[PDB]
RNA sequence: GAGUCGUCUCGGGCGAGAGCCCAUAUCGACCCCGAGGCUUGCUACCUCGCUGUCGGCUCUUCCCAUCCUGGCCCUGCAGCAGGGGCCAAGGGUGGGGGUGUUCACCCAUUAAAGGGGAACGUGAGCUGGGUUUAGACCGUCGUGAGACAGGUCGGAUGCUAUCUACCGGGGGUGUUGGCCGCCUGAGGGGAAGGUGCCCCUAGUACGAGAGGAACAGGGUGCCGCGGCCUCUGGUCUACCGGUUGUCCUCCCGGGCAUCGCCGGGCAGCUACGCCGCAGCCGAUAAGGCCUGAAAGCAUCUAAGGCCGAAGCGGCCCCCGAAAAUAGGCGGCCGUGGACGAGGGCUCGGGUAGAAGACCCGGUUGAUAGGGCGGGGAUGUAAGCGGGAAGGGUCAACCGACCCGCUUAGUCCGCCGCCCCUAAUCGCCCGAGGUCCUGC
RNA sequence: GCAUGAAUGGCGUAACGAGGUCCCCGCUGUCCCCGGCCGGGGCCCGGCGAAACCUCUGCCUGGCGCGCAUGCCAGGGACC
RNA sequence: CCGACACAGGUGCCCCUGGGUGAGAAGCCUAAGGCGUGUCGGGGGAAACCCGGCCGAGGGAACUCGGCAAACUGGCCCCGUAACUUCGGGAGAAGGGGUGCCUGCGGGUGCGUAACCCGCAGGUCGCAGUGACUAGGGGGGCCCGACUGUUUAAUAAAAA
RNA sequence: UAGAAGCAGCCAUCCUUUAAAGAGUGCGUAACAGCUCACCCGUCGAGGUCCGGGGCCCCGAAAAUGGACGGGGCUCAAGC
């Protein structure tokens, strides 16, 4: 986790397919679960922003699939609520594949990147081409 | 931050710590008073060309006079 | 399942769930038995609104912005018809005395004399003896009376109890004695920047389900008899049903207390005088939906209130501090908002 | 189910033996003794004028021989990290893939993904997948009909609650003659809190180095619970607009296709929204000890004494004068066939609301309705003027459509003003200072 | 091959199927996690009117007993 | 009529020339014609919950024996179509595109411009032209029985 | 064996002399040295330490609606 420094909004449970925005051959990645979560009797785990998620791809080609692999999930369609009672809504759900320390797979990140995420790790805000 | 804001969808004064952005793909964003304005957006309707956007309208008439 | 463990639904912590037994909000921690002041001020809730403030309290950093929403409140002021005198006896506290001091009079049900002066005169001449001896005589509490008359939700006075505190038994008496005489203000017992609790009965829905009261999961694939049943109630022995299980019943109408909600502001009208911090005096034009009018002394506090609009509300202060927050002695209002609920 | 405890589960005692050496850091045979009812089996006690099976689902209680969180001790404990032991049910203990599956296997998360009883909990709650009937095939066996703890396909889940339970709501008496308002806190309930991460500590202590802790302070997340809609999302058969078919000759204005369909959306209700949900102390466990004997010494105990758990209470949240110790205070009242204090029914509305109740107003009045203005919803009206592809006997004009009039019109569950209208009119039920005693 | 086999038909098969089994794509409130709306009911009132079944009761906890009790026995709650 | 019954049942023929509609003896709307005895009503912010039924963000079966149930396509016209094949078929595979209204023409039938049918062009509005109603989701693999038919009227429509 | 010098280990474990001495109990050293015990005399000026039967009471001792000695309650007894 981190600093999130934003009122959350979670609406992304398992089974759920999120687009692969780094170069890295994965086309789809699949989230299993949201690492560090604890979970509850009849209740899949949810994913807000800025979450490290534990996902396998599920598109890709067979060397990035079959493959479970940790990611941190930039974009979410669902609508996000800052703290500043003003809102925050991508025209879809990204995520890109990241190694557990932060830094991220692939050598470029396109489209924006959540704000939350970038407090929560720094190379990913970095790399980043814009963050809104 | 004591922001003020303006919407893009009708040029209305508009308020703040109300409406939603939409972000854009790209990174661009998209003032959006309420509900309406938004789904009006995926329409890809003129508000211009309808008589509910009162700035729009006004312009025009003003546009008229001269 | 495989002894998969589950967590309650419906607590025990608020249950039983039913109707106030008085519209008058119920006291069992007093913040106010030693120390002076009533225990906050009563007023009747108008509406909410909203507002953005600057932190204050750290959302990340000190110095972000931060919305939150005020629920703007119509007080009456209050005055003093009655001296209430204890004395502590053996199977609990017991009323030694009390004064009873007077078309608000007429229109509350209470029992009149017929012979006001009179009566009037025994009883506080029966109270300056109490006071003297003085330790008789171990605490002292004030009935105390709304005034509504500009207000329309209601015209009747709703009379209730608040303490009266001081050092001691005698300084209370005199505390007492001198507000009997007149009126009362936001700004005598209370200041901004503290952090209050609020008392008040909530909004009755009615009778409601087990789906509202306990909440109820759905089930399998497909359901032909409904989803939205009790399921089991319980095993062949137990031959007797519980209290834990799934009902329908009363849910609203019950008292409850939320606590700590931060005293942004205090000012009188509205908007008929226009600040550009401390709120904006915040008057949405339309009026307010199910609602009176308003002109008098308000409060507009924090975040959520129990009660929903158009019931009386009332305020006690704290039974704690924040507690990895620290207070704020006066909150700070970045810019405003002035938005219709219509 | 009861009985039973061989079988099963678990414990205790003795300590062969290896662990370089050293039985107990750790592992632990032979043998011997208990506990539990959780596997299996035995019993034929209970039911054949029926006590319906298994599994799942949903919903809940209890237990500890405790998976995690708290507090503790050792170590063959350097650190990091294990191993083993003690207290402890307050809380938590998940989602997926196969199997009808309890159970079991697997994946990645997790602080941990604990078990057992409750008619192998839970079918007058669901489901009916599995055991499983009357239809059929195949394998095996049989002269044959026909059989199978072999495989397999398909094969009903009844009932308006009489009693009683629990959750919510009324009507009355007792209430020490009745009564109106305000309180007391007997007790009852609770998890209102649980939990995790990150930074600072610290690249430190500690280590040859590799590597790498802790106390304490901030920020954030998650779960449970409760409340709340101003923001944002849902809905909205208030309303408004667009539109197909058809009917009214018909522009206008409407019906129906069981809101015709589609588009927008206020109030209100909701989350997929927002906000809130302590500390400390006392007494204690396990433990660490002081003084200090039995045993002149030593010794944490034999007596006396000091600390010390997420557990226990207060604190905290929920209910609570029918608590018979039936409570307290203040005021009001009485005193077929005299008189009549409180109270209801009535009316106009709800903050309220299944019936009832509750609450407020009732001309001393803004309570509701009209009218008017204000605020909001839809989005450009009736009608009229000009244009319009073309067509004309070249004119009256026939014309889908366009623009102005018109930010108009239609409409409102919201606000103010205003006694204009309706809050009129009236009905009743309840006493008779009470038998003695205190007075 | 526990225990296949050639008209007590074997292997295969286009086309066909309210046949059994499995997988995918689209789609979707089946689910995470529930909410609002519509019509008929519910609830109340006038009139019309049964049935199942019926020794009796305001119970709870244990023990006992034909070993799975309101009534026995000892506790506990209790205004209608 | 018949079902004890005024039991939603279930039994033959003709009306197959009603209009709009359209391929229809179709749907829906509206007639002729029939009825309001499809024989109980009135009331209530009308709560809970149930039976029909409508809409739901993000996700896309995580639910479950099983997508069961619902959703979805859709009418019509053109284009285009794979594995396999008994050359018939598979096939409406799969998958793409258009469709309203007004204004001016052409072909076809006729009779002299009357009566009709089928296309074209220009103008043009909306979020949407089968706009309502009507109205198939699709694909492959394996097993069985070839097929159409039949079976436990009334739990079993099948590999029988 | 460099050292084994009581003290890596193996075996022996003898003799003289006495507040007192075991070819040494433990620490310690690479092994010694060094610290120290049993042991003794004497002061404290007493009855001293033991071992072994018995009776009892404690530990051993973990369970699922509140169940236990019939109940309440009872510790110089209302116990044995």
């Amino acid at each position: 986790r981190g600093v999130s420094a934003v009122r959350p909004t979670r609406a992304l449970p398992v089974g759920a397919y999120l687009t692969v925005a780094d170069n890295s051959g994965a086309k789809v990645i699949q989230i299993i679960g949201v690492v560090e979560y604890h979970g509850t009797r009849r209740r899949l785990a949810s994913a807000g922003v800025g979450d490290m998620v534990v996902a396998t791809v599920k598109k890709g080609r067979p060397d990035m699939r079959h493959q479970v692999v940790r990611a941190v999930i930039i974009r979410q369609r669902k609508e996000y609520r800052r703290l500043d009672g003003m809102r925050v809504k991508f025209e879809d759900n990204a995520a890109v594949i990241v190694t557990p320390e932060g830094v991220p797979r692939g050598t470029e990140i396109r489209g924006p990147v959540a704000r939350e995420a970038a407090e929560r790790w720094v190379r990913i805000g970095s790399i980043a081409s814009i963050i809104v | 931050m004591a922001r003020w804001n303006v919407c893009s969808y009708c040029g209305k004064p508009f308020e703040p710590g109300t409406g939603k952005m939409y972000v854009r793909n790209d990174g661009r964003v998209l003032f959006f008073c309420s509900r309406k304005c938004e789904r009006y957006y995926f329409m890809g309707r003129n508000p211009r060309k309808l008589k509910w956007t009162k700035a729009y309208q006004e312009a025009r008439l003003q546009r008229g006079g001269e | 399942m495989g002894k998969v463990h589950r967590p309650r639904r419906g607590s025990l912590g608020f249950s039983p769930r039913k109707r106030a037994k008085s519209i008058v909000p119920r006291i069992r921690s007093w913040p106010k038995e030693t120390e002076v002041r009533m225990l906050g001020f009563a007023g009747y809730k108008a509406g909410m609104t909203h507002i953005l403030m600057i932190d204050d309290e750290p959302g990340l950093t000190n110095g972000k912005e931060i919305f939150m929403p005020v629920t703007i409140i119509e007080t009456p002021p209050l005055r003093v018809f009655g001296i209430r005198a204890y004395r502590m006896g053996y199977l609990g506290l017991e009323t030694a005395t009390e004064v009873i001091v007077p078309k608000l009079l007429e229109r509350r049900i209470a029992t009149l004399p017929k012979n006001y002066t009179q009566e009037m005169f025994e009883q506080k001449l029966g109270q300056l003896e109490d006071m003297i001896k003085e330790g008789e005589i171990v605490d002292v509490r004030a009935i105390v009376a709304t005034q509504p008359w500009v207000i329309k939700l209601k015209k009747k006075p709703e009379v209730m109890e608040y303490a009266i505190g001081g050092t001691s038994v005698e300084e209370k008496f005199n505390y007492i004695k001198e507000k009997l005489g007149k009126e009362l203000r936001v700004g005598e017992v209370l200041k901004e920047g503290e952090l209050l609790d609020v008392i008040a009965v909530t909004k009755g829905k009615g009778t409601q389900g087990p789906v509202k009261r306990w909440g109820i999961k759905l089930r399998a694939h497909k359901d032909s008899k409904g989803r939205r049943k009790v399921g089991s109630i319980g095993p062949w022995h137990p031959a007797r049903v519980m209290w834990t299980v799934p009902m329908a019943g009363q849910m609203g109408f019950h008292h409850r207390t939320e606590l700590n909600k931060r005293l942004i502001a205090i000012g009188e009208n509205g908007k008929l005088k226009l600040d550009e911090n401390t709120e904006i005096e915040i008057t949405p034009k339309g009026g307010f939906p199910h609602y009176g009018i308003v002109r008098s002394d308000f409060m507009m506090i924090a975040g959520s209130v129990p009660g929903a609009i158009k019931r009386i509300i009332r305020v006690r202060p704290a039974i704690r501090p924040p507690k990895k927050k620290p207070p704020v002695q006066r909150p700070q209002i970045t810019y405003v908002s002035v938005e219709s609920k219509q």
